[PDB]
C-alpha cells in the first residue's frame, strides 16, 4: 500500500559498529575540508584569475563538481549514522545517489581533458594553441555536463526508496532483482568511469614524459660534450684526453637516437660528422699524441663570444607526472574493485552472505577514498601553478 | 610577464621581401619554442611558422617556399624573412614564444606559458 | 534480491 516491498538475501551485511561510527565521521572531515578546500579555489581561479586559460576552465568546473557533491554528503552521513535508514523519501533518494553519479563522472571525465591539454600545450604548444580557444573550453564541460548526465541516467531511475520485509528498514538503494534494472549499471562505472579514462589519461602523461625525456637527454648530451671539451683543453697525458674523448663518442650516439618527431637524416647526419671527427681525435690519443688531439678536439667546436640565456628545466617533473597518475590510479582502484566484485554477486557466482560483507563493509571504506582524494583533486591541481599558489596563499 | 618587441612591418610592393623581427624582453631564461601568426582582415588567426630552440621549423602550407624563419639563441630573437610578398600576404603579424618558469612545473592557469606581441601591420600593394 | 544501500 505504497512503496516496494523487498526481501534481502543477506539482510546483515555490512552492518557494524564500527562503520555507523567511523563513516559518518570521515564524511563531516570530507564535508568541511572539501567545502572549505575546494570553494576557495574558485574564488582565486575566477576572481583572481579571471580565467583566461583552458586548463582554467577545466579547473573551475572541477571544483564546483565537488562542490555540488558535498552538497548532498550530509544526507549520506546521516544515512550511515541511522543503521542505514533513509527517512528523506523517494525524491532526495533519487537525487542524492544522481548528483554522486553526476560528480563523480563529471570530475574523471575533466581529468581526462585536462590531461588532453597538458599534452597539446607541451608537444604542440604552436599548432593546438588557435584550436584550444575559450569556447572549445566551455563547449568542451557542456559535453562533459552531458555525458556525465546521460551515464548516470539509469541512477536516477532505478534508485527507488525501497521496505526490507525481513528487517522492517526503509532503505534508498538499487534493487538487483534475479531477473526482469541492467547489470552493465555497475559495468559502466568499471570501463567508462575507470578503463576508459585512465588509459587516456595515462597515454597523455606517458607522451609527456617521454616528449620531456628526450628534451632532458637532449639537454644533458651537449652538456657531456662541452663539460669534456673543456677536460682536454686542460688535459696533461694520452690517458686523461682518451678517458674524455671515449665518454664523448657515447654521448654524440645517444644524442643521435632523439629524433622529434629528410629533416631527420640531416640531423643523424650531422651527428655521423661529430662522430666521425671524434674518431680521428681519438686516433692520435691512442698513438699518444696529446697537443695534436687538443687541437683535434678544439676544431670540434668550430661551428660556435656572448654567454646566452640557458634553457629552463626541472628534473623534479617526473615525480609529479608519477604522483598525479598514482593519485588518480590508487584512489579509485579500491572502489572499482570492490565494485567489480559486486557484480559478479549482483547477477552471477557469488552467492555467499560470507563474503558479500566484506564488499559491503569495504564499500564505504573506499567511497571514502574515493571522495577524499577526488575532492582535493583541484587544489593539488591548482597548486601546481605557481601564480595560482601565491594568490591562494594570501586568502 | 615576457614582452616580445616586433619590428619590420610596413607598406611593401608585391613581389618583393620584407623581415620582420621579434625580440624576447624580461625572459631572465630561455625561450621554449618561438613563432609568428598572421590575422587577416576579416579572417581568424593563422599559424605562419614555428621554430624550435634546437632548430626544427615548422612551416604552413601557406608560405612554403617563400617564408623561412631562424632564430638567435644568443639574442632570444627570431627572423621571419619573408620573401615574394603577396597580396595576401597583407595581414596582421603576430609574435609568440612559450617560456617556462625557473623551476617549471608545467602547469600554467594564469598565461599558459604562452606570451604574445604587439604585432606589426604588414601591408602588399601591387 | 540483493539490496546495494551504498551512495554509489
Ligand atoms: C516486521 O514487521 C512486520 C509487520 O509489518 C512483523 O510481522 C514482523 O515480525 C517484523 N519483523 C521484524 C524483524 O521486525
Ligand atoms: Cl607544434
Ligand atoms: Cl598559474
Amino acid at each position: 500500500d505504497g512503496i516496494k516491498r523487498i526481501q534481502d538475501d543477506c539482510p546483515k551485511a555490512g552492518r557494524h559498529n564500527y562503520i555507523f561510527v567511523m563513516i559518518p565521521t570521515l564524511y563531516s572531515i570530507i564535508f568541511v575540508v572539501g567545502i572549505f578546500g575546494n570553494s576557495l579555489v574558485v574564488i582565486v581561479i575566477y576572481f583572481y584569475m579571471k580565467l583566461k586559460t583552458v586548463a582554467s576552465v577545466f579547473l573551475l568546473n572541477l571544483a564546483l563538481a565537488d562542490l555540488c557533491f558535498l552538497l548532498t554528503l550530509p544526507l549520506w552521513a546521516v544515512y550511515t549514522a541511522m543503521e542505514y535508514r533513509w527517512p528523506f523519501g523517494n525524491y532526495l533518494c533519487k537525487i542524492a545517489s544522481a548528483s554522486v553519479s553526476f560528480n563523480l563522472y563529471a570530475s574523471v571525465f575533466l581529468l581526462t581533458c585536462l590531461s588532453i591539454d597538458r599534452y597539446l600545450a607541451i608537444v604542440h604548444p604552436m599548432k593546438s594553441r588557435l584550436r584550444r580557444t575559450m569556447l572549445v573550453a566551455k563547449v568542451t564541460c557542456i559535453i562533459i555536463w552531458l555525458l556525465a548526465g546521460l551515464a548516470s541516467l539509469p541512477a536516477i531511475i532505478h534508485r527507488n526508496v525501497f521496505f526490507i520485509e525481513n528487517t522492517n528498514i526503509t532503505v534508498c538503494a538499487f534493487h538487483y532483482e534475479s531477473q526482469n534494472l541492467p547489470i552493465g549499471l555497475g559495468l559502466t562505472k568499471n570501463i567508462l568511469g575507470f578503463l576508459f579514462p585512465f588509459l587516456i589519461i595515462l597515454t597523455s602523461y606517458t607522451l609527456i614524459w617521454k616528449a620531456l625525456k628526450k628534451a632532458y637527454d637532449l639537454e644533458d648530451n651537449w652538456e657531456t660534450l662541452n663539460d669534456n671539451l673543456k677536460v682536454i683543453e686542460k688535459a696533461d697525458n694520452a690517458a686523461q684526453v682518451k678517458d674524455a674523448l671515449t665518454k664523448m663518442r657515447a654521448a654524440a650516439l645517444d644524442a643521435q637516437k632523439a629524433t622529434p618527431p629528410p629533416e631527420m637524416k640531416d640531423f643523424r647526419h650531422g651527428f655521423d660528422i661529430l662522430v666521425g671527427q671524434i674518431d680521428d681525435a681519438l686516433k692520435l690519443a691512442n698513438e699518444g699524441k696529446v697537443k695534436e688531439a687538443q687541437a683535434a678536439a678544439e676544431q670540434l667546436k668550430t661551428t660556435r663570444a656572448e654567454i646566452q640565456k640557458n634553457k629552463p628545466r626541472n628534473d623534479d617533473i617526473f615525480k609529479i607526472i608519477m604522483a598525479i597518475v598514482l593519485f588518480f590510479f590508487f584512489s579509485w582502484i579500491p572502489h572499482q574493485i570492490f565494485t567489480f566484485l559486486d557484480v559478479l554477486i549482483q547477477l552471477g557466482i557469488i552467492r555467499d552472505c560470507r563474503i558479500a560483507d566484506i564488499v559491503d563493509t569495504a564499500m564505504p571504506i573506499t567511497i571514502c577514498i574515493a571522495y577524499f582524494n577526488n575532492c582535493l583533486n583541484p587544489l593539488f591541481y591548482g597548486f601546481l601553478g605557481k601564480k595560482f599558489k601565491r594568490y591562494f596563499l594570501q586568502l | 610577464q615576457v614582452q616580445l618587441q616586433e619590428s619590420g612591418g610596413g607598406l611593401v610592393q608585391a613581389g618583393g621581401s620584407l623581415r620582420l623581427s621579434c625580440a624576447a624582453s624580461g625572459n631572465i631564461f630561455d625561450v621554449d619554442i618561438m613563432g609568428w601568426y598572421r590575422q587577416a582582415p576579416g579572417k581568424e588567426r593563422e599559424l605562419v611558422a614555428s621554430i624550435t630552440d634546437g632548430g626544427s621549423t615548422d612551416y604552413a602550407d601557406s608560405v612554403k617556399g617563400r617564408f623561412t624563419i631562424s632564430r638567435d639563441n644568443a639574442k632570444n630573437t627570431v627572423y621571419l624573412q619573408m620573401n615574394s610578398l603577396k597580396p595576401e600576404d597583407t595581414a596582421v603579424y603576430y609574435c609568440a614564444a612559450v617560456a617556462y618558469p625557473d623551476i617549471p612545473t608545467y602547469f600554467d592557469y594564469d598565461s599558459d606559458n604562452f606570451y604574445w606581441g604587439q604585432g606589426t601591420q604588414v601591408t602588399v600593394s601591387s | 534480491d540483493r539490496v546495494y544501500i551504498h551512495p554509489f
